């Protein structure tokens, strides 16, 4: 009724599953995705297949050397290319139902305002500091915030939806779930016995993302299998001083961890996108309850692990 | 003698006292959970 | 790692099944550095397709899922090696032979019948097999390996339909029976289903004692009378001249098709008159053709996590880790250990496996060689199947059932 016959056809096996009023909500709603590196571009893949009114794909930065060879929505030498519009032609391509837009400046120089226009934005990345700046303006807009990464075998995804009302098939019953700001989730104390407790229950894969993001911050850049011997050393070291001033013994990430949380891997990029990115589906079109918060992938033991961490 | 509940793929909560595949703690049956096998693609 | 890699850029794979699953993890093995990949798929795109199997566009409607495939990856990565068949994989052409020259096979597959058929061909060729399998929000992944695990076969009454119908499935089974019973002048075949054969069902009068009887409709009768457009439910009239239209657009052997407009609205109509004849709520165009096609929900998002894994676990394999591979559950919402995947340690071959095991033998107490060899015990060529070099002793003891 909403949707065209044309759209109709098309998004039907998806209709069969999420039903006609979710699709029209998806089909109302503008996302904003920061980076289009291999993640990205799974993602952007994924809500643009869906059906999203529209994605403005903002990345500043240019294609390089050390990128991959072969990268899904990008063509072989576009070397030196802004990376979000070597990705557009592709990724509009994939659904012309869709406004795909492209924004090349650096998404620390945007002003509030800018976000205004969004009903969801999803960072990878991004510095914990631009992480938790977008966070803030998000939670004062009441715009549904994600973010995600992936690094090596691992990746994970955040959200942070605030307060979250769904719908769910038990007959659909209305749901409520509430979210934190990312910067109480990562910044979780450690020193209380019920905290003590939850340690004992909560994935590694939390104090690697630490890690990994206190990496980003000091090197204004992931680790890379290029400098290899390089970043390893520095990670190590960072393993040390980040366990350490949380209280927490650093051989609970293993020492070995080096060896498998380095570059992007295509299958891993695929499995966070495809998480995240229903996220963002079930977010936008407020049916089935959201992972709250934290999803956290290991692809060397092939576990998916829901934490919810910081409240 | 045993309070046992058996939570499918669709989070159905039903209760027991005394197609599918039967977990306990991540180890097959030789809460429950079960899944079935998909054969779509 | 130095010799995983060599091996991904030397051995050639197989992937069966260009779809959902299959566009996934052709894009992956891509990206992974796979540098010699077989494809088949037998089908050509459809519109539906277009949510979720990323490497087709609307102008590729039409032509072949594994061409349009290749063409696409080729696009992005020139260098690539894919060769593309637009076939089906239960072709005797694709013998032992061919599948002993992969260092892997990956099913993409959605029937559990062709993954009867590309297991017996893997276990022959003696060659690694991931499995997979997705619908709606769900899926999964493992590792089929000859002598180490599991193979994957390890583990509505005629009175229903035609005199004691209940539900709406029923009048859907029994429109498609009628479709068969016809195609595999529209108002006396009205007359003769709605009108007649249901006064010849009210002689059998002990049926009706119980449940409401049916009420006859008759042609001239009848003629004298939000959501999608498919999703409206239309009055008698509507469908009784549907199925009129129906069999005129049909006139003009067919083997029933969901995607075929006019067998379709058959379905439709003949079901609906069938469930009003029967004091049901008529059902949508839209819902039968679930119910009559057995039509999977499906999205984008499931198939790329499940081809995703499906790369990892054939890099384990390649790795010479076998043990570390397992059975990976996608599920929805997690489970008590916070965990949305779910993996499992694999589990080795069932000694009492009707397919895998060492000489295997089976108890049954034309119709022998489809509906037993064939249909049930999944055999293409036949007890032998030389192409799935796989042998069978059946020991002889509702037409058929197995012990
Ligand atoms: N999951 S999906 O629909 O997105 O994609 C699944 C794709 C699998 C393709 N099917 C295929 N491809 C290659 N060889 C064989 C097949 C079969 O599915 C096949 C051939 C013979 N049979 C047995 C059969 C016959 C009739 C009914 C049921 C089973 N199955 C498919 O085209 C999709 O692209
Ligand atoms: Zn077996």
């Amino acid at each position: 009724g909403g949707i065209s016959e044309e759209e109709a056809a098309q998004y039907d096996r998806q209709i069969r599953l999420w039903g006609l009023e979710a699709q029209k909500r998806l089909r109302a709603s503008r996302v904003l995705l920061v980076g289009l590196k291999g993640l990205g571009a799974e993602i952007a893949k994924n809500l643009i297949l869906a059906g999203v009114k529209g994605l403005t794909m903002l990345d500043h930065e240019q294609v390089t050397p050390e990128d991959p060879g072969a990268q899904f929505l990008i063509r072989t030498g576009s070397v030196g290319r802004n990376r979000a519009e070597a990705s557009l032609e592709r990724a509009q391509n994939l659904n012309p139902m869709v406004d795909v837009k492209v924004d090349t400046e650096d998404i620390e120089k945007k002003p509030e305002s800018f976000f205004t226009q969004f009903d969801a934005v999803c960072l990878t990345c991004c510095s914990r500091d631009v992480i938790v700046k977008v966070d803030q303006i998000c939670h004062k807009n009441s715009i549904k915030f994600f973010t995600g990464d992936v690094f090596g075998y691992h990746g994970y995804t955040f959200a942070n939806l605030g307060e979250h009302e769904f719908v769910e098939e038990k007959t659909m019953v209305k749901k409520k779930v509430v979210f934190c700001p990312v910067k109480e989730a990562l910044e979780v104390d450690w020193s209380s016995e019920k905290a003590k407790a939850a340690l004992k229950r909560t994935t590694s894969d939390y104090f690697l993302l630490q890690v990994l993001l206190k990496f980003r911050t000091d090197k204004g850049r992931d680790p890379s299998s290029d400098t290899y011997e390089e970043d390893s050393e520095l990670l190590l070291q960072i393993r040390n001083d980040v366990l350490d001033s949380l209280g927490i013994s650093p051989d609970l990430l293993p020492e070995d961890f080096v060896r498998y949380c380095f570059s992007e891997m295509a299958p891993v990029c695929a499995v966070v996108g495809g998480i995240l990115a229903q996220e963002i589906v079930k977010a936008l079109s407020q049916r089935d309850p959201p992972h709250n918060n934290f999803f956290f992938f290991d692809g060397m033991k092939g576990n998916g692990i829901v934490e919810c961490l910081g409240p | 003698y045993i309070k046992l509940k058996v939570i499918g793929q669709d989070s159905s909560e039903i209760h027991f006292k005394v197609s599918l595949r039967f977990l306990f703690e991540g180890q097959r049956i030789a809460v429950i959970e079960v899944y079935q096998e998909q054969t779509g693609g | 790692p130095r010799e995983l890699a060599e091996a991904v850029a030397g051995g050639r794979v197989l992937v069966v099944g260009a779809g959902g699953i299959g566009c996934e993890l052709l894009k992956n093995l891509v990206l992974t550095g796979f540098s010699h990949i077989d494809l088949i798929d037998l089908d050509t795109i459809d519109v539906s397709n277009l949510n979720r199997q990323f490497l087709f566009q609307k102008k590729h409607v039409g032509r072949s899922k594994a061409q349009v495939a290749k063409e696409s990856v080729l696009q992005f990565y020139p260098k690539a090696n894919i060769v593309a068949y637009h076939d089906s994989i239960m072709n005797p052409d694709y013998n032992v032979e061919f599948f002993r020259q992969f260092i892997l096979v990956m099913n993409a597959l959605d029937n559990r019948a062709a993954r009867n058929h590309v297991n017996r061909m893997c276990l022959a060729a003696d060659v690694p097999l991931i499995e997979s399998g997705t619908a709606g929000y769900l899926g999964q992944v493992t590792t089929i390996k000859k002598g180490v695990t599991e193979c994957y076969e390890c583990h509505f009454p005629g009175c229903t339909i035609r005199n004691t119908p209940s539900e709406p499935i029923h009048c859907i089974v029994w429109a498609k029976y009628l479709f068969n019973q016809l195609f595999g002048d529209p108002v006396k075949l009205f007359t003769k289903l709605f009108k007649d054969d249901i006064r010849y069902l009210l002689t059998m009068d002990k049926l009706w004692r119980k449940r409401k009887p049916p009420v006859p409709l008759d042609w001239a009768e009848v003629q004298s009378q939000l959501g999608l457009k498919d999703q409206q439910v239309l009055d008698v009239k509507s469908y009784a001249r549907l199925f009129s239209k129906s069999i005129e657009t049909l006139r003009v052997e067919l083997i029933w098709d969901k995607d075929d407009p006019s067998a379709m609205d058959f379905v439709t109509s003949a079901a609906n008159l069938r469930m009003h004849i029967f004091s049901m709520n008529m059902k949508s165009r839209f819902d039968i053709k679930s119910m009559a096609g057995n039509i999977i929900p499906a999205i984008a998002t499931t198939n790329a996590v499940i081809a995703g894994l499906i790369v990892l676990e054939g890099l384990k394999i390649l790795s010479g880790k076998i043990d570390q591979c397992r059975t990976i559950f996608l599920n929805k919402q997690p489970n008590p250990r916070k965990k949305l995947l779910v993996p499992c340690a694999l589990d080795p071959p069932n000694p009492n496996c009707y397919v895998c095991a060492s000489k295997p033998e089976v108890t049954v107490r034309l119709t022998l060689q489809d509906k037993i060899v064939k249909e049930k015990f999944a055999m293409v060529a036949p007890a032998d199947d030389f192409l799935q070099d796989y042998t069978l002793l059946i020991n002889i003891l509702v037409e058929f059932e197995v012990v």
